[PDB]
């Protein structure tokens, strides 16, 4: 920079005076004194990263090498249980043996080999494939733990309590767990460690695996288990769990792979005192489990039309298990919402009824736990709007209900620990523990085999599992030979799906089929395949894997039937009360033809099974009878089952036939290819390292690893893919949805990609091909998203300059099917690289904006168009080559800069266009949204986007309304959205009695104030859209409605608070007196210019009493408590700031002032006409007047005085290329429009007339208050009429006065000022949407020939 | 008898049925008759409908009045309420336990229903709780059972001579009966909180989210995003919710006055105070001694014991309680401080230059608004009521306090002599001037001043410790902070410190007013929790323990282990070792500080060693437009790092120096 006298120097942005004077006090910084700043800050960030090695991290040789040191960092801030110590003996050692990699080569290696042959796959895709399965991690991060260790763990974290030591004491003796117990099991424990043992940093990332008797009894582990006991070594962890401070590690295998007959261990003695339960997992047991969103859709992946996927007498190709899918998990959640509708009593129309409505809400907040004062509210049935406290919460419950009801699909299954196959699989002497449900073998992966008809299948893994289901309906399953056991349950109903969150591929998905049911007391635990790791991409502290189970059909023994008939006529349950307690009537719509209402045996017969000898049930009849009556082990289990006519199947029936249906697609030959390549994907990453290089070797040239700039940029590398892990799992699940439909930009071409009559088209099956490669779309997403998965073990993503901006159109391009090396080379060149940083750089508060407005987009094109000497406007939009780019990269290629950068403006755009698709296509996992507010901007998206499809708009998307129905045929996302954002929608409209916010004329409202915005560069924001503006409408709405209730009509709001204010702490002055106080007086802190509490949180017997408080306030001084209601009003209008106490005013007020018929006459009048809102939107723009979006803040560098008055007072902006961010549209006669309200610097200005090509604004009264020292937002409203401020100043006042007077004078049309009342923005989406409905626009399907 | 009649057949044998429904409900002959003249009303006919003239079908009863229709709840709430020609609801306003009538019906039903829990807790609970769950117990036999046995003497006493006052009493037991089943429903809410519900449901469905948007493991939700009572097991959180209030002047606990039971001390309050002196306690291999973390926590207790004795019985507890409930006690308060660092940055412009210059400021959000502080502002904000109204100095009260205070320490000279030993002699000697500063603070702007704190305020929070020769502290502390008022007033009379830029109460804290601020806040409860607001989430300041955290705690409790850190190879060049531990070096090889100052510069330098969580970088006056540690800048976080680590380089500043960046945590 340049001081006044020319002289040159430094300013420093973001250093505060105080430091800054230190070194000098002049303005300006010399480049001494910058040298100075920066050798301190260095060289002090330096040494304290040293000291940090030194004190807390350890001697950083004792890492892998430098760059695994900053991923092992991270052990230092682990947190835990910490556990109690220092009682008795030598508390704070336990011992641990280091043990060796188990890494072997898969033992069936040939099938896989033989399995591929058939896969019609590449020829070194195959060779890849074998190589990585010929080098298989087994026991990766896998520890185990002697009973005696999973004890004292618990004991010394305060767990301990008489049942575990039940269980433990039958843990030892073999023995198996009761019922109750089961909640009691021995899991792993998901523990961490790191700690400094003599000074050397060890650091444990483990599972501790706990080595049950029952467990290692009659496997090769026992051997092992059995030296820990000998030689008190409690814990057992490999060397891949312990990631530094290891000893050299003890060998315990044979030559042959086999482990030790007798095995004696070198310990290392460790201290407990830096030992930490990290993750205190439940143990939760085979149950109704959430199905994975991800595995639901990349089921679609592997389906091809060159298939026959074969179910029990059903035959379906690639496309129609598409529909069959999609239309078995439809009719789940049609069945799961028509629960809910009758919960609610919907009519045909859609009326609902509010005694149930209010009775559901009533229960979700006593099982939630709610404050007496705000469930009272809700008992006494008041209307939703009534109850400022909970209004949002009563909305968040409905929409929670109907989302979790038509999307939260459930089938049988669980979560579940992995546990490595290491010495359990081959088994020695005969095995008391495992119960083995076949012929003891081996643990085996998915391999290709022919059935009996000679059809190539796919047989499934093999897998352990703590199969509590079978445990308690078949007790003593441990004592029975294997024969019996596997003749009783069915063999269809030992096989599972297993899918890891996050799916990055079909290969996270497995068939699997129980061979063994774990020890119960093993809890969650599930013992898979010895490659899974491979496979998976797993470690074993990886969280915990999901599974779907079928349901069991039981056959309960005649003794049970002949104790529960007894039970039932002797307790006199008449005939009737079961069928009352049965709501499930399953014969009443259908089999009552023969039924009628003679049948009494079938009714007592179903309430049995379903009320009394069910396990899990709510009714309590189970329980009761088990009390004193004994069930008996059911006879035999089956898999349940399924109807080929989806009405005739319940929900367990529906739930069963998606499990056959995925089953049948994931043990097809077709798909085992897709099946058994391993998770990593390596072509993005092979080409992002040579192209840019392998940054996994780091030299520390220059104390490089202490440097704090470059610990800076390593942090933001490693911190870069939580973003885009989300997204990059987005764009994979939507692209294997929408492979069939082919959406498409409606006349744009990108250049390169695949291309449909001339129109760019998404989601092929491959990529182009380039230089002899071609890579589906389906891995390259895949790649990607491992990549952002794995970001912390190998962070090359970055490198290639694909982040949060560049992300979109990376996706973009990768789905309509440019090759991953030509997207490698775009995004990351140079120029686009610079942008990004700069972008980054721009918006940072520390560096202040020469020219706010102009973006950093603006800054590139301008820095290269002065470095270039050439023009943007000239500069044309090119689909460039692999040699250009690549070059580039490499060495500079003159006169592409500027290309480059128009190219990706418009990609970015119309990446744009793709993701305002894919939002729409997340239905069936954030349903109609968890407020009101997302239904209107969902609502209108889908509007918009239906608009801009029908207007046949040049960039648009195309057929994206095939996500939802295409082929004539309901999709899954479809009736998902239907019964979600359609059905809460429907509420809403046809309910207006209740929801009032949710009513049709306050969306409306929405939409009209959202219309006469304007959106920066140039744009009408048009329907409600932008999430921020919406929140400020509906909080300023409830205000709106408000400020008509009688009680509240009070002027000048500041003075009334003031008195209150006053009132109240005489109270506290005068309490004294009495020694007596009052709760709710006391915790009032009053400030400036207001009162309320601290927002600190508070138990529910705090809020309790607070509000017991406020209703003795309400009788003893019944004055000062309406005083002090009414200024909670008027402070904050129930929006929920920092002092607000809204939910301690006791409901007796407003009952008692009648808020009943103040809503129901809101209600009603604004049924019929919307009038009333209509003086609303001023007052809203006149309240929030500091919102950049509500009233754009333009420069006063483009402003234009004129003659007469000062700038201040009156001015005119002109239609120029620095105002075009202003017009909203073009008039019905080509005229263009300004926005109503816009501020300059501190004062607002409304438009009045348009002269030419410019519009007048004449400074307006802003309302509200704001006092930040008070935490204070006063909003003044009035219903039905315009209001005048009570803040505006004196001056202030008579300044407006003279420009009304001075406007009025001379504005007229002589003047040549046409009205600003004239100009209004023709909207064609309007017609449209008049003349369609919600249910039309979302399913389409209009006949044409 | 005497009931109300039917206002249709006005001058008639009939009677109300109506009117005895209201009756039954409302428990009060005369409102019951006040409510039906209520619905005669004009308005009430006009909404409802006429039943006096004309005959309605819909809303009316046998006799021709409108109906009562009762709502039981899921929960056994009776509502009674009107339906009118509308539909609409009339609510009747009943109320829960009718029978009680004082005015601070609060805590008296809280009392009740505080006794009745104890009742129980003592009788079931008092061994174990997780096998009952209050469940084996029926809740209405133990409030009849409760009844019965306070009844007892009470009848007895009767028996023996006829009084009302004992009448009154057998009635007051006899209606504590009347409302069992409201009392069950509040102490089923009592016990059923105590107990942490585990819910399977929403716990899989955010875990599922957390790991589609790629949260791996710990990192779904973080630790301080959990409240620390969720770690307090049932057990301890009843264990200390029933502790009694100690009298203010007796020293012994008191009874409620309305019962004559003894009253207990909020659990919220409890937990917090334990919270502050329990937390950042960890095992210590202290000399080849193991910490069992159970007794320096015990022994804290006792130390606190001292002070406030409502802790009294707790320790008790603690000496009569089995091992097991020992170690859940520990792992319930075994917790350690996170305290969140925020960085304000603010930018002004030059008076004259017209050139920009910023300023880095690092607050403490955590304990920000503690109770000391609060009460500091508490009292300028009154200090502005009472002292600048509109923005004038009332100098003449200050002047007349300035009087007040220097006849008052004149009168400290007069009569000041050393043969006065007890705090009864200091009481007979200068109860006046401890009235007049009462009045002198309170005018000053300490509304809440009490007489009791005074005490605490003049034994400089000595309790037991004085014992018979105690007249000395007092007066020194009299004479003291009497002093420093006048050099107070004296500063803000001439003006030396303006009340209208700067807090007059922050400056003379140390030597006035933090020692006012904590006495007075020895008799008042704070239910808070330790707790932040952080972009929309909601942040607790105590977290389950952490190995930086134990290692820090580690180098403030037991420094040995430094030396020994610095007697290895890699920790022997380790600055932060020997600056912390006061062994500090100079350029050939001696020490820079003496041995006198040595030992007192590593206790400086370990207490103020603090470790701390960045939460979130904000411009001044812009707090929503803030950044934490996932979304700020490079930019921004470089600039931010910059200034915590030259704060240093200024006179009475530290440095804030950030870890080795921990991977993508
Ligand atoms: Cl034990
Ligand atoms: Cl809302
Ligand atoms: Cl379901
Ligand atoms: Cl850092
Ligand atoms: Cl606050
Ligand atoms: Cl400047
Ligand atoms: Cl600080
Ligand atoms: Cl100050
Ligand atoms: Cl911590
Ligand atoms: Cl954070
Ligand atoms: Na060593
Ligand atoms: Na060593
Ligand atoms: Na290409
Ligand atoms: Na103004």
């Amino acid at each position: 920079t340049v001081n006044k006298d020319g002289n040159k120097g430094f300013h420093f942005h973001g250093l505060d005076k105080s430091i800054m004077s230190e070194y000098t006090d002049d303005i300006q910084l010399t480049e001494f004194d910058i040298s100075h700043v920066v050798s301190d800050f260095t060289l002090n960030s330096i040494l304290a990263s040293i000291e940090y090695t030194k004190l807390f991290t350890g001697d950083p040789a004792n890492y892998k090498n430098m760059v695994d040191f900053f991923k092992r960092v991270p052990a230092t801030y682990t947190n835990g249980t910490n556990l109690r110590l220092g009682l008795e003996a030598n508390d704070h050692l336990f011992d641990v043996a280091v043990l060796e990699n188990i890494v072997k080569p898969s033992a069936y290696l040939k099938e896989i080999g033989e399995s591929l042959k058939l896969s019609d796959l590449s020829e070194a895709e195959k060779k890849y494939i074998l190589e990585a399965y010929e080098d298989v991690n087994q026991t990766d991060a896998q520890a185990w733990i002697t009973p005696k260790r999973w004890a004292f763990l618990i004991s010394r974290t305060g767990k301990w309590n008489s049942k575990y030591q039940s269980v433990y004491n039958k843990i030892l003796k073999s023995e198996s767990l009761d019922a109750s117990e089961m909640k009691l099991a021995a899991q792993p424990l998901k523990g961490v460690y790191f700690g400094l043992v003599n000074n050397t940093p060890t650091y444990l990332k483990y599972s501790q695996a706990v080595l049950l008797p029952q467990l290692v009894a009659g496997t090769q582990l026992q051997s092992l288990a059995d030296a820990m006991n000998k030689q008190d070594i409690g814990e057992s962890i490999v060397l891949d769990g312990v990631k530094v401070g290891a000893t050299t590690p003890n060998i315990v295998t044979d030559e042959n792979g086999d482990i030790l007959k007798s095995i004696s261990l070198n310990p290392l003695t460790l201290s407990n005192a830096d030992w930490k339960l990290q993750q205190d997992l439940p143990v939760k047991t085979i149950k109704p489990t959430l199905l994975g969103s991800q595995i639901q859709k990349n089921i679609y992946s592997s389906l091809t039309d060159e298939a026959t996927y074969t179910i029990e007498n059903e035959a379906f190709n690639g496309s129609g298990m598409f529909q069959a899918i999609n239309d078995t998990v439809s009719a789940m959640s049609n069945l799961s919402i028509a629960g809910l509708s009758s919960e609610l009593g919907k009519d045909s129309e859609g009326k609902i009824d509010k005694r149930k409505l209010y009775d559901m809400l009533e229960r979700e907040m006593l099982d939630k736990g709610s404050a007496i004062n705000l469930l009272k509210s809700i008992q006494k049935n008041l209307p939703i709007e009534a109850m400022p406290g909970i209004k949002d919460k009563l909305y968040n419950i409905v929409f929670s209900k109907i989302n979790s009801a038509a999307v939260k699909l459930k089938t049988n299954g669980g979560s579940f620990i992995q546990l490595s196959n290491f010495g359990l699989d081959k088994q020695t002497a005969d095995a008391k523990g495992i119960t083995w449900l076949v012929e003891p073998s081996d643990l085996k992966p998915p391999v290709i085999e022919k059935d009996a008809d000679g059809k190539n299948y796919i047989r499934p893994g093999q897998i352990f599992m703590s199969h509590v289901q079978i445990a308690k309906l078949v007790p003593d399953y441990a004592k029975m030979d294997s024969k019996t056991l596997s003749s009783m349950i069915d063999p269809k109903a030992l096989r599972a799906i297993g899918y890891r969150i996050p799916n990055q591929g079909q290969s996270s998905n497995d068939p699997l089929q129980i061979v063994g049911i774990l020890p119960e007391a093993m809890g969650d635990t599930i013992v898979a395949y010895t490659e899974i790791p491979t496979k998976t991409g797993s470690d074993f502290d990886i969280d915990k894997m999901y599974v779907m189970l079928p349901n069991f059909k039981v056959e309960h023994t005649k003794k049970s039937f002949k104790l529960a008939k007894d039970y039932i006529a002797q307790n006199e349950i008449t005939v009737e009360e079961m069928y009352d307690e049965l709501e499930d009537h399953g014969f009443n719509i259908d089999d009552i033809a023969n039924g009628e209402e003679v049948t009494e045996s079938a009714i007592t017969e179903a309430f049995i099974k379903n009320h009394i000898l069910n396990s899990n049930s709510e009714l309590e009849y189970h329980n009761d009878f088990v009390k004193q009556h004994n069930i008996d082990a059911v006879n035999k289990i089956d898999f349940l089952g399924y109807s080929e006519e989806l009405h005739k199947n319940k929900s367990e029936q529906l739930q069963n036939r998606l499990f056959d249906l995925y089953w049948a697609v994931l043990t097809n030959e077709k798909t085992y290819g897709d099946l058994i390549t391993p998770i990593d994907f390596p072509h993005v990453k092979d080409e992002i390292k040579r192209v840019f290089g392998d940054n996994s070797k780091q030299t520390g040239e220059n104390l490089k690893f202490h440097d704090p700039l470059y610990q800076l940029k390593l942090k933001f590398t490693y911190a870069g893919g939580k973003s885009g892990v989300g997204i990059t799992a987005n764009m994979l699940v939507d692209h294997n949805r929408s492979k069939g439909i082919d959406m498409q930009f409606n006349q744009y071409n990108l250049g390169v990609g695949h291309t449909q009559n001339g129109n760019t088209v998404f989601d092929k099956e491959y990529s182009e091909e380039l230089n002899g490669t071609r890579f589906k779309i389906k891995d390259t997403i895949s790649a990607f998203l491992n990549a952002f998965v794995d970001n912390a073990k190998d962070p090359y993503i970055n490198d290639g300059n694909f982040n949060t901006y560049t992300s979109s159109v990376a996706f973009m391009l990768i789905r309509a099917g440019v090759h991953p090396d030509w997207i490698i080379s775009f995004i990351g060149q140079p120029v686009l690289r610079e942008l990004a940083d700069f972008t980054q750089r721009y918006e940072s508060k520390i560096i202040p904006k020469e020219d706010v407005g102009k973006s950093s987009f603006d800054i590139i094109v301008e820095k290269y168009e002065t470095i270039n000497q050439e023009s943007y406007k000239d500069a044309e939009s090119r689909a460039f080559s692999l040699d250009t780019l690549q070059e580039s990269i490499e060495v500079g290629v003159h006169g592409i800069d500027l290309d480059v950068l128009k190219t990706f403006k418009g990609f970015q755009e119309q990446a744009k266009r793709l993701n305002e698709s894919v939002q729409l296509s997340r239905f069936d996992t954030n349903g109609s949204g968890k407020n009101i507010l997302d239904l209107i901007i969902l609502k209108n998206k889908i509007k918009n986007l239906y608009v801009s499809e029908q207007t046949q708009q040049k960039g648009s998307m195309m057929n994206h309304f095939k996500k939802y129905h295409n082929n004539g045929k309901i999709t899954s996302l479809g009736t998902q959205v239907k019964n979600t954002l359609l059905f809460t929608d429907d509420i809403l409209n046809n309910n207006p009695s209740l929801f009032l916010l949710g009513s049709k004329p306050i969306q409306d409202l929405v939409n009209s104030i959202s219309n006469n915005l304007v959106d920066s560069r140039g744009g009408s924001r048009g329907l409600l859209t932008n999430e921020d503006v919406g929140k400020l409408f509906y909080k300023e709405v409830y205000k709106y409605i408000m400020a008509d209730f009688a009680p509240f009509k009070v002027g000048d709001p500041m003075a009334y608070i003031k008195d209150t204010i006053f009132d109240l702490v005489n109270y506290k002055t005068e309490d004294k007196q009495y020694d007596s106080s009052n709760f709710f007086i006391e915790n009032m802190t009053v400030y400036e210019n207001s009162f309320g509490i601290t927002n600190k949180n508070k138990s529910v017997d705090f809020q309790d009493r607070l509000y017991r408080s406020a209703y003795d306030l309400m009788m003893e001084n019944p004055e000062l408590a309406n005083k002090m209601f009414i200024s909670s009003f008027l402070m904050n209008g129930f929006e929920n700031k920092l002092i607000d106490i809204k939910e301690y005013i006791p409901y007796q007020w407003f009952l008692e002032n009648d808020i009943r018929s103040f809503i129901e006459s809101k209600n009603t009048g604004l049924k019929d006409s919307s009038e009333s809102l209509r003086s609303f939107e001023e007052q809203f723009i006149k309240n929030n007047s500091d919102s950049n979006i509500l009233a754009p803040k333009v420069s006063q560098s483009v402003i234009k005085s004129i003659k007469g008055i000062k700038s201040k007072h009156v001015f005119e902006l002109p239609i120029n290329d620095k105002t075009k961010r202003y017009i909203l549209g073009a008039t019905e006669t080509k005229e263009e429009v300004l926005p109503n309200y816009v501020k300059v610097g501190s004062d607002l200005y409304r438009l009045k007339a348009y002269r030419e090509k410019s519009g007048v604004y004449v400074r307006t009264n802003k309302l509200g208050f704001e006092d930040p020292k008070s935490f204070l937002s006063i909003k003044e409203y009035k219903f039905g009429t315009r209001t005048g401020g009570n803040f505006t100043g004196e001056l202030t006042k008579q300044e407006l006065v003279y420009t009304n007077q001075w406007v009025n004078e001379n504005i007229t049309l002589a003047n040549g000022y046409i009205s600003a009342d004239s100009r209004t923005v023709d909207n064609p989406a309007d017609k449209i949407l008049e003349q369609n409905s919600l249910e039309n626009i979302l399913f389409s399907q209009n006949n044409v020939v | 008898a005497c009931k109300i009649e039917n206002i249709k057949y006005k001058g008639k044998e009939v009677e109300s049925k109506l009117g005895s429904q209201l009756i039954d409900i409302f428990n009060d002959l005369d409102r019951a008759k006040e409510e039906y003249d209520k619905l005669s009303s004009p308005e009430f006919i006009a909404k409802f409908g006429d039943w006096i003239n004309d005959e309605v079908e819909r809303n009316v009863n046998e006799d021709g009045e409108p109906l009562l229709i009762q709502d039981v709840r899921q929960d056994s709430s009776k509502h009674y309420f009107f339906i009118l020609k509308n539909g609409e609801r009339f609510d009747l306003l009943t109320r829960e336990f009718d029978s009680f009538t004082s005015p601070d019906l609060t805590n008296e039903i809280k009392e009740i229903t505080d006794q009745l829990s104890y009742y129980i807790y003592n009788k079931h609970f008092s061994s174990d709780f997780e096998q009952v769950e209050g469940a084996k117990l029926n809740i209405q036999n133990e409030i009849s059972q409760f009844v019965k046995e306070g009844k007892a003497p009470v009848q007895a006493a009767y028996n023996k001579l006829q009084d009302p006052d004992i009448k009154d009493l057998l009635d007051y037991y006899d209606n504590i009966e009347k409302h069992s089943d409201e009392f069950e429903s509040e102490i089923v809410k009592f016990f059923s909180e105590k107990k942490l519900i585990i819910k399977d449901a929403e716990l899989e469905d955010v875990t599922q989210e957390g790991l589609n948007e790629g949260l791996q493991g710990g990192d779904l939700v973080q630790a301080f995003e959990k409240n620390s009572k969720d770690n307090a097991t049932a057990n301890v959180k009843l264990m200390l919710s029933f502790l009694p209030k100690i009298d203010n002047l007796t020293g012994e606990p008191a009874l409620g006055d309305y019962l004559n039971k003894p009253v207990f001390r909020s659990f919220d309050s409890i937990h917090s105070e334990l919270l502050e002196v329990l937390s950042d306690i960890t095992t210590l291999h202290v000399q080849g001694e193991v910490l069992d973390v159970f007794s320096s926590m015990y022994n804290k207790i006792k130390e606190l014991a001292d002070f406030k004795k409502s802790f009294k019985p707790l320790l008790e507890i603690l000496d009569t309680i089995d091992e097991q409930k020992k170690t859940e006690f520990v792992q319930a308060f075994y917790l350690s401080k996170i305290n969140f660092y925020t960085t304000t940055i603010e930018t002004l412009e030059t008076e004259d230059q017209n050139n920009t210059l910023t300023t880095f400021k690092v607050q403490n959000v955590s304990n920000a608004n503690n109770p000391i502080s609060s009460k500091l502002t508490e009292y300028y904000t009154n200090f502005k009521y009472k002292i600048l109204p509109g923005g004038k100095l009332n100098k003449g009260k200050l002047k007349d306090l300035q009087s007040t205070v220097t006849s008052l320490l004149e009168k400290t000279r007069k009569e000041n002599n050393p043969k006065y030993k007890s705090d009864s002699d200091f009481y007979e000697v200068f109860e006046e001037g401890v009235v007049e500063l009462m009045q002198v603070f309170e005018d000053l702007g300490v509304d809440s001043i009490t007489f009791e704190a005074m005490d605490i305020f003049l034994k400089q929070f000595r309790f037991d410790l004085p014992e018979n020769n105690a007249y000395k502290i007092m007066y020194q502390q009299y004479q003291g902070k009497l002093t420093n008022l006048n050099n107070l007033l004296k500063d803000i009379q001439s003006n030396k410190i303006n009340p209208y830029k700067i807090n007059p109460f922050k400056n003379y804290s140390n030597l006035i007013f933090n020692s006012l601020a904590e006495a007075e806040n020895y008799f008042i409860e704070n239910n808070n929790e330790s707790t932040i607001f952080s972009n929309g989430k909601t942040y607790w300041n105590f977290a389950r323990p952490s190995y930086i955290s134990n290692r820090i705690n580690t180098f403030k409790n037991n420094p040995g282990v430094l030396r020994q850190l610095l007697n290895t190879s890699y920790g022997q060049s380790s600055l932060w070792a020997k600056h912390l531990l006061g062994e500090e070096k100079n350029v050939t090889g001696d020490f820079v500080l003496a041995g006198n100052a040595r030992e007192s510069a590593s206790e400086n330098r370990l207490k103020s060693l603090e470790l701390s969580i960045f939460n979130s970088l904000q411009e001044k006056d812009k707090g929503a437009e803030g950044n934490d540690n996932g979304s700020i800048s490079i930019v921004d976080q470089l600039a931010d790092k910059l200034n915590k680590v030259l704060r240093g380089g200024t006179k009475n500043g530290t440095s804030i120096y950030s870890t080795v960046t921990p991977g993508d945590k």
